[PDB]
């Protein structure tokens, strides 16, 4: 064993071809998948990863784990990326988008082995896919709560799910409460607001949903009040910063007498100072600049109880301020003038506080005019644990988004895959030929996630997957009776249940791109067959 | 295990290799086959310089480490046993079929049906020959001596040694002639001493009807010729395996001597004991001693005034040769002498030779001994001894000639009338053994072509011409005029190769090829 | 601060078990090739720097070294298989692994190892009666004695280098079968040898028997080279004067003494050598030494000999001529002696040979190899010793399966069967082991070209529909009856093929932690 020579075709670098590569290729994509095949299903557990200084990150999120561990080899980084569309795309999904490649390539690679030309499995994968996806349409459905029940069977596999009930609960709150038009209709809700916060102190439980907006800082001056408004209050949202000016970059000052020094001198604290004054008279009571304060321009807040932060995130700001109707103050000029504009450009919120977390203390701007926005704050254990439950709130809460902005889900549970099974694979015959064989893997295959969902167990996963197996194989006799399809695992009993009823739901939206995706990868590496490898410098 | 160090090839680069490898083993000995040849100097890494036209002796000393070269190395060495001659071309054969071979498979062949191909239109060729062929020892009997010798001749001119090709040939005919049985047909080449020394020119080289060896005749004063002894039957000479010194035991000895009795019967004991076996081969009535191991002082000087020139140490298969030649017997103890077991030899002389202090000496016979002596000389080692192996080159080709008097005339045409017939059962194969027929016989086209390489003719030219001509008339023998004279046809030319070394050849290289062929993976390591 | 075993690698895990089995799978995958009619060869040259060619399936696993303790099992079962039968050694191994490899499906989907074991157990143990039930016991049922093994020598040569000179060497292999007592088929007595240069079927076929040349002494080129009806004496020891080996101390105070010992001496081997001559022999033979006077004194008195005789060679010298070894000279008495139909001392391949040919009374003949190479010589010996040894288990069972993947085929066929009244965990595991035995069929179709896929699927219908002796019409690409084609091959093989086989299979699937220790 092991490939080697060169003698003719002299190239600046490694080359194999055929079965070498071919295989190489399959060894890959399997490796890669298999880290996180152990992290499938609620039975699936989450793993520590730890780098050079020592430090590191326990995590189940499958995309951040192959985004975390270093892989180098074309096919192994496609499935990192490929794991990465999905959590960029739908948001959560990962861990088995990969598995599943993994599970066509491997198995088309058999195929080949057995002679079986890569296209003409290709084209057989293609259709298998056609039919599948239409059938998926045939188990799916309109919102007909689905949302408390999404967001928490999106937790089974994580940390956050011991609290499932709780926070599947927060989570859907949360989002609701933010949703907008974007523009020209639409109704989508926020793909990123809510900022999540977390604090090491207390329960995992006690995780507070802020009824309005939580940003992240003191209040300049520890001289200024730390809670304003218990009826109502005008606030801020700057951009511009309230410093002492410097004029422009190429304004030399050039006296020629003597007289002048002093004065153009103390204009300059004036100057912004005068920006302040413009603001403060508008009813500001609290102030939110995004670039920074003076600390004289501070004074001025200060001498008048004016609750004001300094060097904001901008990414909050633009949203405390459509919460609180505000506007955010680029520069105060409209037409030729400048002014904050009095309470025309300020925003109306009910109160702005200073709480304490232990150790940490933010503000939050809870109750506004046109806020209708969340924003959550977790506490737990440590960082360890905290990032972790963020990590899966949100590989949650995302799901959400999507099965809202999407009005169609699927029973999980490892049923989907179930059913497309024992479909395409008696549909395998409407075709005959070689090409029979590929669609009937890619049937086969699909029945990995069940298979790993409850291998995951310990026990001999073997049942369930005979049973479920067994089920839909007959439920599609009359698909009549009571068609009963939806009908997933159960591992933590070890039997089949109707997931729709025992409340597995997942959107339709997921499984449908986690599928038509996957194979998108699968097919480019099939077409792999020669890796000519260049020299680096 | 040992994973690392260890290559893999398999097919798409390794069949390419492996045609290759023979391909370019081939380009460099292609330039030595034909009577307008070139040898090849080669250098031992000790530092040994030889130069040689003969294929096996080249591609032996090439130290080389690509596996495929290694096994055409033995293919010529092979051929070199069995037959004598091939060598130079049966490679040449091989590598075109090979690239032959490779050719097809990049049309979607399978190497391994490509290879039964090739074994049955081969099969197919020895036949065509095999019935084509002449015959010589049925026919003459003076004609099977000037065919045989006709033979040698032919298989001289690719050799320095061809400058004087009348000698050397004459001289393989006879040396053959003289130690196999028409009947046995059994050349055992024991009974031939290629020895070969420096000096003159390669003309200078005669063949020896007895044996040569080197000595100065054990006593300086004795005589230096060595006459038949007045009227009787030629010389005669001791042919003894006994040492001419007191005998010894075999087990200890410790001859304990107690007082100067013994020991004064000892004193006299070694003394007359040299008269003991001085007498002993005098008695026999011989002229000349020739004795395994040496003598001593005494021993000697009583050799000396009995008028006994003699020769102390003389090797196995060289004391044996004196029998054969001289129709003697090999005696054990002094006393088993005897006027009858003598060496009826028919003169021996000293040689002198230039001025080399060495001066070895001849033992004659005049009438066809049981044992020649091809003695080599030449201007210089290398012309000697490349002329040492040359005149072995014909001595087989006179040996093969017996052993089957069948004769095909070379030139080429003998290799040309398979590739017409095995092209003609071409058209009848059709499908995929067509392409197979084609390529065997194509693959041999490249034998004639390429002595026109090398005598300066056009090959596509030639090929066609003896093509054509040996079909327009009948599949005879037509060969490639070569060094020029009239026209083709090797029979005037008096151009012949023995049959049944060319089907050997002929398949030397279809079986190698067959085995190369089966080979689709290979798995090299290193030298830990 | 403590350890408990210094840095030694020690693996284990579900993972260990599947690791095993790929690890396998390789060594498998190797061999592959080598299958079928039309199968490919290989050529390996081991950091030895010898270079080897050749397809025994068991050769080429010997010369891979392997050490991977799993995988080093298909080495194992590879050798056996050419003992126990001869032939098969590259099928053993292609089955032995890929059985390990329909097993990951289950050990990967979370199942036991100990079930999957049961289930293959009762697969060999119905598949194995299954070729006893079809094992064709014939005698003169239309097959003769002489076309059985030769009809079997045949197939089995089939697919080696030595294929497309099968006629020659079939008839040349059984008639080496035969040479010796059909009541003790003794392989040491058909002893082979080896001659540079020369066809790949320019070999020859020694009746009686043949052996190097030894002959190392002075005075030879006397002594006729050729007898008829010569008397040989297959004489076991010495013949020299001082002796070879072995003394005394002979000490004398008197000059006469001295002198008289040496005349003894020399009387003393003289006499045991007239011994010899005295038991009027023409061929003279003896494992130990022949002196320079001793082959002296014979050369005279036209007696042949050669000293230092191959020790394996006398035992087959005596097979011949019917001697009966001697060692003294004293109590030669004629019975012992041995004579054959003729001798002579070739010039084979430049190399001269001494042989004993002709001898319709021998036990055990010779036979010299030819070839182009070293390595095809080596392949040739190689091919025959797999056809001689198939043959030789052809007499002693006239039981034969018609091969060319169709008994493999068709054990599958019953046994796939089987496992629909079995149903269940046992039900997959048997009907795997079922589809595993495809393997032959599959590779032997790949390996020449033939459409593997539609040709196997082809088979399993009418093979299962019926012609349980359907396989691969090796010339028109199509399946057809092997037996009536004529391929056949003894049972003995794959019945021993599939036992062993899955022995393998099974002692991987039980081992879940291999503890390498360093050092
Ligand atoms: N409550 C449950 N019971 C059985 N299966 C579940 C349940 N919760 C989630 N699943 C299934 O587990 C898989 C999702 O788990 P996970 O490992 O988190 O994958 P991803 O990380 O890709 O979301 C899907 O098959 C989903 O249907
Ligand atoms: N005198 C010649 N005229 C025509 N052909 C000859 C002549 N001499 C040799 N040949 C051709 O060349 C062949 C011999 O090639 P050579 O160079 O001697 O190498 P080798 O004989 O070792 O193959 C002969 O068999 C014949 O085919
Ligand atoms: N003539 C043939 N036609 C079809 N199959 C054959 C033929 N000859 C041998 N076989 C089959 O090929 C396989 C033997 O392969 P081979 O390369 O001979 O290795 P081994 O015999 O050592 O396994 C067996 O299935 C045998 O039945
Ligand atoms: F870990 Be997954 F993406 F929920
Ligand atoms: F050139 Be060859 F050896 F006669
Ligand atoms: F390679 Be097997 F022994 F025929
Ligand atoms: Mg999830
Ligand atoms: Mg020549
Ligand atoms: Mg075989």
């Amino acid at each position: 064993f092991n490939n080697s020579r060169s003698d003719t075709l002299f190239l600046g670098g490694e080359k194999i071809s055929g079965d070498d590569i071919r295989n190489q290729n399959v060894l890959a994509t399997m490796a890669v998948a298999n880290v996180v095949k152990s992290s499938l299903g609620p039975v699936g557990l989450d793993k520590m990863l730890v780098d050079d200084i020592g430090d590191f990150t326990v995590t189940n999120d499958g995309a951040t784990i192959l985004s975390l561990l270093d892989v180098q080899h074309p096919a192994g980084k496609i499935l990192v990326e490929l794991a990465q569309q999905q959590d960029r795309e739908i948001g959560d999904g990962t861990t088995s988008v990969v598995i599943i490649a993994s599970e066509l390539l491997k198995r088309a690679n058999e195929l080949v082995k057995n002679k079986i030309h890569p296209t003409t499995i290709i084209t057989g994968f293609r259709v298998a896919l056609r039919e599948a996806i239409r059938f998926i349409n045939e188990v799916l459905s309109t919102s007909v709560e689905t949302l408390i029940n999404i967001a928490k069977t999106s937790m089974s596999s994580k940390i956050i799910g011991a609290d499932s009930d709780f926070f599947s609960n927060m989570v859907v709150d949360a989002l609701l409460a933010v949703k907008t038009q974007n523009s020209k209709g639409e109704i989508k809700y926020p793909v990123k607001a809510v900022n999540v916060l977390k604090a090491h102190g207390k329960s995992a439980t006690e995780s507070l949903l802020v009824p309005g907006y939580a940003l992240n800082c003191t209040v300049a001056s520890q001289a200024m009040p730390k809670r304003i408004a218990g009826g109502n209050v005008k606030i801020a949202c700057l951009d511009l910063n309230l410093q002492k000016a410097r004029m422009a970059m190429g304004v030399q000052i050039n006296i020629d007498d003597p007289e002048q020094l002093e004065q153009i001198r103390k204009r300059e604290a004036g100057i912004v100072l005068e920006r302040v004054k413009k603001i403060i008279d508008a009813g500001a009571q609290v102030v939110l600049t995004t670039k920074g304060i003076d600390d004289l321009c501070l004074k001025e807040f200060v001498e008048a109880k004016i609750m004001g932060v300094r060097r904001c995130k901008k990414e909050d700001l633009r949203r405390i301020a459509r919460a609180t109707g505000a506007t955010l103050v680029s520069s105060m000029s409209n037409l030729e003038g400048e002014e904050t504009f009095e309470s025309s450009y300020l925003g109306l919120c009910d109160e702005v506080v200073q709480a304490k977390f232990s150790d940490d203390e933010c503000i939050l701007i809870k109750g506004t005019s046109k806020h209708s926005s969340s924003s959550i704050i977790l506490r737990g254990a440590n960082d360890y644990s905290l990032d972790e439950m963020e990590r899966s709130l949100h590989d949650s809460l995302s799901v959400v988004k999507r099965t809202l902005e999407s009005g169609n889900v699927v029973p999980g549970g490892g049923c989907v895959e179930a059913a497309l099974n024992i479909y395409l694979d008696n549909f395998a015959t409407t075709v005959g030929s070689r090409e029979q064989l590929a669609i009937a893997e890619f049937a086969a295959a699909l029945l990995i996630i069940p298979k790993t969902l409850a291998v995951n167990a310990a026990k001999d996963s073997s049942e369930l997957v005979a049973k479920l197996r067994s089920y839909h194989a007959a439920s599609q006799m009359a698909k009549k009776r009571r068609s009963y399809r939806n009908y997933g695992l159960d591992l933590i009993r070890g039997k089949i249940v109707d997931e729709i009823h025992a409340g597995v739901l997942e959107p339709t939206i997921s499984k449908v791109k986690s599928l038509k995706s996957a194979l998108e990868a699968c097919v480019a590496i099939l077409r792999i067959d020669t890796m000519i490898t260049v020299d680096p410098e | 295990k040992d994973q690392g160090n260890k290559k893999r090839q398999h097919g798409l680069e390794a069949k390419k290799s492996h045609i290759l490898a023979a391909r370019s083993v081939a380009s460099i000995i292609k330039t030595s086959l034909g009577p307008r040849g070139l040898d090849k100097i080669l250098i031992s890494p000790d530092g040994e310089i030889t130069i040689t036209n003969d294929g096996a002796t080249i591609l032996s000393q090439m130290e080389l480490d690509n596996e495929i070269a290694k096994l055409l190395v033995q293919l010529s060495k092979s051929q070199d046993d069995e037959i004598g001659d091939g060598t130079t071309g049966v490679v040449v054969l091989a590598s075109a079929l090979l690239d032959q071979a490779l050719e097809l498979i990049q049309k979607g062949i399978h190497p391994i049906k490509i290879a039964n191909g090739f074994d049955e239109a081969a099969k197919l060729a020895i036949s065509k020959l095999e019935e084509t062929c002449d015959d010589i020892s049925a026919s003459n009997d003076e004609l099977f001596r000037d065919f045989l010798l006709r033979a040698a001749k032919t298989s001289l001119g690719s050799k320095i040694v061809s400058k004087d090709h009348d000698r050397f040939a004459e001289m393989a005919v006879e040396a053959v002639i003289n130690v196999m049985d028409k009947d046995r047909k059994d050349v055992d080449f024991d009974l031939i001493k290629m020895q070969g020394r420096v000096g003159g020119s390669i003309s200078d080289s005669k063949l020896i009807n007895g044996v040569i060896l080197d000595k100065d005749f054990s006593h300086p004063q004795m005589p230096k010729c060595v006459l038949p002894k007045e009227g009787s039957d030629g010389v005669k000479l001791a042919i003894l395996t006994c040492p001419f010194e007191p005998p010894k035991p075999k087990t200890k000895h410790k001859l304990d001597i107690s007082s100067v009795e013994e020991y004064q019967k000892l004193q006299t004991y070694e003394q007359d004991k040299f008269k003991e076996m001085i007498d002993d081969v005098k008695k026999a009535g011989a002229d000349v001693v020739i004795c395994q191991w040496g003598f001593d002082d005494e021993a000697n000087h009583l050799l000396l005034q009995n008028d006994l020139p003699a020769v102390r140490w003389v090797g196995g298969q060289e004391l044996e040769h004196i029998a054969i030649s001289t129709n003697g017997r090999i005696v054990p103890r002094f006393q088993d002498l005897s006027k009858d077991k003598l060496g009826t030899c028919s003169r021996i002389y000293e040689q002198e030779f230039g001025t080399t202090k060495d001066r070895m000496l001849i033992i004659e016979q005049s009438k066809e001994t049981k044992t020649v002596t091809c003695f080599v000389r030449g201007s210089n080692k290398m012309i000697v001894d490349e002329a040492e192996r040359a005149l072995h080159d014909s001595l087989c080709v006179v040996r093969n000639l017996v052993k089957d008097s069948r004769v095909v005339y070379g030139g080429g045409a003998a290799e040309v009338t398979m590739s017409l017939a095995v092209s003609e059962e071409a058209d009848k194969q059709r499908g995929i053994d067509q392409y197979a027929f084609r390529g065997f016989a194509q693959a041999l086209d490249t034998i004639p072509m390429t002595l026109a390489e090398n005598s300066g003719l056009d090959p596509i030219g030639t090929l066609s011409t003896l093509k054509s001509k040996q079909l327009k008339e009948k599949i005879s023998n037509i060969g490639v005029d070569c060094l020029g004279y009239g026209s083709n046809d090797m029979k005037e030319l008096f151009v012949v190769d023995p049959f049944i070394g060319k089907k050997q050849q002929i398949l030397l290289a279809t079986q190698l090829c067959r085995m190369i062929l089966k080979i689709d993976n290979v798995i090299i390591s290193g030298k830990d | 601060i403590v350890v408990l075993k210094e840095g030694t690698d020690a693996s284990q895990g579900k993972g260990q078990i599947i690791s095993n089995i790929n690890a396998c799978v390789a060594v498998q995958e190797a061999l592959k090739p080598t299958l079928g009619p039309l199968g490919s060869d290989i050529l390996i040259v081991t950091s030895n720097q010898k270079t080897t060619i050749s397809n025994d399936g068991a050769t080429i696993l010997k010369l891979l070294d392997v050490v991977h303790p799993a995988a080093k099992t298909l080495v194992d079962i590879s050798r056996a298989q050419d003992a126990e039968v001869g032939d098969g050694t590259t099928s053993v191994t292609i089955l032995a692994g890929e059985l390990m490899k329909e097993a990951k499906p289950f050990l990967e989907e979370g199942i036991s190892s100990h079930l999957i074991m049961k289930g293959y157990r009762k697969a060999v143990s119905l598949a194995v009666e299954k070729i006893n039930e079809l094992a064709v016991d014939i005698t003169s049922e239309k097959s003769s004695g002489r076309e059985l093994l030769e009809r079997c020598a045949r197939t089995a040569m089939s697919s080696k280098l030595i294929h497309n000179n099968a006629d020659f060497f079939v008839k040349m292999c059984v008639d080496a079968v035969l040479s010796l007592d059909r009541n003790d088929l003794d392989d040491k007595l058909i002893g082979i040898k080896k001659i540079p240069g020369g066809a790949m079927e320019e070999s020859l076929f020694i009746n009686g028997v043949a052996f190097k040349k030894t002959f190392s002494y002075a005075g030879f080129e006397q002594q006729p080279k050729k007898f008829n009806n010569p008397k040989i004496l297959s004489l076991n020891v010495e013949l020299e004067l001082k002796a070879e080996k072995d003394n005394a101390e002979v000490r004398v105070e008197h000059v006469e003494d001295y002198q008289a010992i040496v005349d003894a001496e020399w009387q003393l081997i003289f006499e045991k050598l007239r011994q010899v001559e005295e038991t009027g022999a023409n061929i003279v033979l003896s494992k130990l030494p022949i002196g320079d006077l001793a082959t002296q004194f014979f050369a005279d008195r036209n007696i042949f000999c050669a000293g230092r005789v191959s020790a394996d060679d006398m035992n087959r010298v005596i097979q011949a001529v019917g001697g009966s070894i001697q060692s003294t000279t004293s109590d030669i008495k004629p019975e012992h002696l041995g004579t054959c139909a003729l001798f002579e001392e070739m010039q084979i391949g430049s190399e001269r040979y001494n042989l004993f040919q002709g001898c319709p009374q021998a036990k055990t003949c010779t036979l010299l190899l030819r070839g182009g190479a070293e390595q095809v010589i080596a392949e040739v010996e190689r091919s025959l010793h797999d056809a001689i040894m198939i043959v030789k288990r052809a007499l002693q069972n006239k039981l034969i399966v018609a091969g060319g993947g169709a008994t493999e085929m068709e054990v599958s066929k019953c046994l796939r069967d089987y496992s629909k009244t079995i149903a269940g965990k046992q039900q997959m595991i048997i009907n795997a082991f079922a589809k595993a035995l495809e393997v032959i069929p599959r590779q032997l179709c790949e390996n020449a070209g033939f459409d593997a896929i539609e040709i196997l699927n082809k088979l399993r219908l009418a093979h299962s529909k019926g012609e349980k002796w359907y396989g691969v019409v090796f010339e028109t690409e199509n399946i057809g009856d092997n037996f009536a084609k004529f391929v056949w091959e003894p049972a003995l093989v794959k019945i021993n093929a599939l036992n062993s086989a899955t022995e393998a299979t099974n002692l991987i699937l039980s081992v879940d932690e291999t503890i390498t220790n360093k050092g």
